């Protein structure tokens, strides 16, 4: 018989034993994240390792079937997924000595800590001594200390690693018939496979070009803004006409503007919408939270949570002696088992969370459907984006006054539109240069187009020209800034969450349209409407078994991606950015710096 | 002379689909209200016959099939249907007149840490014929490499392990099959209703 249908068998075969080593992995780290213990961490290891190695053989076998003689689009998707995923082309020595790099920096990243000066003693670490530092303080030297100290003491050690690391991972890319590991991490939007208008490697880089050159009117705005705001907090060390300085913008690297926001809110008298203190009164509980986001998503037609999901999940912090890692995390276990691991609080925060991680469940309801190899989201933007779209419509004034939080007779000023969409634009706007800078840096690097001699000189040239920040302190090649975050030290990539904010507010935009809601995209609410349900459901259902393009056009009517939502949807605060940019000055020059 | 359906139905060992168990159930009264009123069973879709009628008719030999399945599954065993379960290991005919019966039995046949004694048919040269059954254990040859009887390269064995977990969903918990089929030809018929 052909090929293609020797494939199938082999497939067939993986498909029902990976389900089983799988469960057996997902059941055993469930058991260490709700049971922390020295044996649960062993039975853990023992049972990924299980996994690991029948997924790299099998990847190795996956080799011996062409990829070309294989007709049909599903068996086509996992072949290829299999051989380019695991088996490493390179080296015995290579692959131990990767292996030694990689778990180097996240050791130096979780156990790097930056101790104060005249108090040699009193070290603090990332999380959470360092976090709150850099989220919190208005002390100039305070922050600059914790900027320069974090950048030095893990940074300084992290960059002959990052050299070595770089060229190790370009071989192994190389292996794969990939240009570079820039490339092998672009792959998944590769609609490798259609008639023509094959989404490539390289467009992905181009869009996201554009996507750039379309926000950078609103993020220029937000950037002046966020500067005269800023001059009253810190007087004589930002510039009317320069770049931000780094250690000033609400985290150690810049990510988010979202803690500037008691130095940068609009209108201060305005109240705030916390629903926390009105839960507490109305006696809310953790079943409530989990309740009433079933009903939400109900409410649209989807699906009930299992029962399995209500009596299988730590959906609060058990206590009772057992240690627990409280992190919001949705899982999927691997066979119809669907939970969540949250130490929930009576917090709007937890509420609005807890409907993103139930996205995430009911977007793994959907595609179970699919093979466990396609069980997963079309590209890497999908799946945060429905968990997100779904706390749109949760956090509307409507909404929490139709559940009773909020008081019937609260103020919807255009006042409070503003104080809403500038938090918002904070966290949503501000990654977007700073995640295009991050991934362009890296990618540049894999290219080839920057020299090591050049690494940290590229990056605050491309920190001062695309996101308008400043490097406080002269930083020499002895360090690697872009490594002192986690996704860079920790192997991952950052284009994903440029992606997920695109994606997310063209389903924000197509949902809300089904749901004729009549309004400003800000206030939607897309409660009660089965038709967008139906919309969303095809969606989260094909995951990996069509192309994102394909997949995307049956429910945004669009191949490709589009800022339009997003402008759109931050548009009341652009119009009123502008009138407010008067008097100032919009824009930087890349040549001023806080050390001149 | 009532019909032992309590053995059938009430049974404390159930078979693998590849092994299905099937018993004569003949010279007795039938009475299937009893049956299709009780709520235990999730699924009792007769097909060829209207379940609500099946009291007052007559048949010649009624064929009990039993064997456990996943919950995705149930839809398999309908007639006309294709799938690895009604392909390789149990298949009803296109014109099939009976009725199927199933249920939940998650809490009686899994186990913590999988209940790997239920086992499936995975490959097959060809597919089965109408309520036939397979009990060989030939190693399946999918390559040009003989496997000369054993497992190996290219070679996967034919019947693997159903793994039933109290922790799974609805989807892939164990359910419980029992398939009535009717027969009627030339000779005295010997089950019929109360009437
Ligand atoms: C099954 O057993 C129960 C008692 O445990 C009995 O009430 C019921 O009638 C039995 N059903 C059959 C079909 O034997
Ligand atoms: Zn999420």
């Amino acid at each position: 018989s052909t090929t293609e249908d020797r494939a199938k068998i082999f497939l067939d075969n993986f498909n029902r034993e990976a389900e089983e080593l799988s469960y057996q992995s997902s059941l055993a780290s469930w058991e260490y994240n709700t049971n922390i213990s020295d044996e649960n961490v062993q039975k853990m290891d023992e049972a990924g390792a299980k996994w690991s190695a029948f997924y790299e053989e099998q990847s190795k076998l996956a080799k011996n079937y062409p990829l070309e003689e294989i007709q049909t689009v599903p068996v086509k998707l996992q072949l290829q997924i299999l051989q380019q995923s695991g088996s490493p082309v390179l080296s015995e020595d290579k692959s131990k000595r990767l292996n030694s790099i990689l778990n180097a920096m996240s050791t130096i990243y979780s156990t790097g800590k930056v101790c104060k000066p005249n108090n040699p003693q009193e070290c603090f670490l990332l999380e959470p001594g360092l976090d709150n530092i850099m989220g919190t303080s208005k002390d100039y030297n305070e922050r600059l200390w914790a900027w320069e100290g974090w950048r030095a003491e893990v940074g300084k050690q992290l960059r002959p690693l990052y050299e070595e690391y770089v060229v190790l991972k370009n071989e192994m890319a190389r292996g794969y018939h990939y240009e570079d590991y820039g490339d092998y991490w672009r792959r998944d939007y590769e609609t490798e496979e259609s008639s023509g208008s094959g989404y490539s490697r390289d467009q992905l880089m181009k869009d996201v070009d554009r996507i750039f050159t379309e926000i950078k009117p609103l993020y220029e705005h937000l950037h002046a803004y966020v500067r005269t705001k800023l001059m009253d907090t810190y007087p004589f060390h930002i510039s009317p006409t320069g770049c931000l300085p780094a250690h000033l913008l609400g985290d150690m690297w810049g990510r988010f503007w979202t803690n500037l926001y008691p130095l940068t809110v609009p209108f201060g008298q305005k109240p705030n919408i916390d629903v926390t203190d009105a839960m507490v009164n109305q006696g809310w509980d953790a079943n409530r939270i989990f309740k009433e986001a079933e009903k939400f998503f109900v409410s649209v037609g989807l699906p009930n949570m299992t029962e399995g999901f209500w009596n299988n999940s730590m959906l609060t912090e058990p206590g009772d002696g057992r240690k627990v890692v409280c992190h919001p995390t949705a899982w999927d276990l691997g066979k119809g088992d669907f939970r969540i691991k949250m130490c929930t609080k009576v917090t709007m925060e937890d509420f609005l969370t807890a409907h993103h991680e139930m996205g995430h469940i009911q977007y793994d309801m959907a595609y179970a459907t699919q093979p466990y190899l396609l069980r997963n989201g079309a590209n890497e933007g999908f799946h945060e984006a429905v968990g997100e779209v779904m706390s749109l419509s949760v956090a509307t004034p409507k909404h929490l006054k139709t559940m009773g939080l909020l008081s019937p007779d609260f103020l919807e000023d255009n006042e409070t539109e503003i104080n809403f969409l500038l938090k918002q634009a904070l966290n949503i706007v501000g990654t977007l240069p700073f995640t295009y800078m991050l991934e362009k840096w890296r990618w540049m690097v894999f290219r080839g187009e920057i020299p090591k001699e050049e690494w940290m000189k590229k990056w605050w040239e491309m920190k001062r020209d695309l996101v308008g920040v400043v490097e406080p302190v002269p930083h020499d090649e002895t360090y690697c800034d872009p490594a002192s975050l986690f996704h860079v030290a920790n192997d991952y990539s950052f284009i994903r969450y440029y992606t997920r904010t695109i994606f997310e507010f063209q389903f924000h935009e197509a949902l809300c349209r089904i749901a004729q809601h009549d309004g400003p995209l800000h206030k939607c609410d897309i409660s009660n409407s089965t038709d967008a349900g139906k919309k969303l459901h095809q969606m989260l259902s094909v995951g990996k078994s069509q192309p994102w393009t394909v997949t995307l056009k049956d429910i945004v009517d669009s191949r490709n991606m589009d800022v339009g939502p997003l402008l759109r949807y931050f548009e009341p605060l652009y119009t009123w950015l502008q009138e407010q940019n008067r008097k100032s000055y919009v824009g930087w020059n890349t040549d001023w710096s806080p050390y001149s | 002379n009532l019909c032992p359906f309590g053995e059938v139905f009430n049974a404390t060992r159930f078979a693998s689909v590849y092994a299905w168990n099937r018993k004569r159930i003949s010279n007795c009264v039938a009475d299937y209200s009893v049956l299709y009123n009780s709520a235990s069973f999730s699924t009792f879709k007769c097909y060829g016959v209207s379940p609500t009628k099946l009291n007052d008719l007559c048949f010649t030999n009624v064929y009990a099939d039993s064997f456990v399945i996943r919950g995705d599954e149930v839809r398999q065993i309908a007639p006309g249907q294709t799938g690895k379960i009604a392909d390789y290991n149990y298949k009803l005919p296109d014109d099939f007149t009976g009725c199927v019966i199933a249920w939940n039995s998650n809490n009686l046949d899994s186990k913590v840490g999988g209940n790997y004694n239920y086992l499936y048919r995975l490959f097959r040269k060809s597919n089965l014929k109408p309520f036939e059954r397979d009990i060989s254990t030939e190693i399946y040859q999918a390559g040009s490499t003989p496997c000369n009887g054993v497992e190996g390269f290219n070679c996967y064995f034919p019947l693997q392990s159903y793994g039933f977990q109290p922790t799974n969903g609805v989807g892939y918990q164990p359910y419980r099959v029992v398939v009535l089929s009717f027969e009627l030809l030339h000779a005295p018929a010997t089950v019929c209703g109360p009437k």
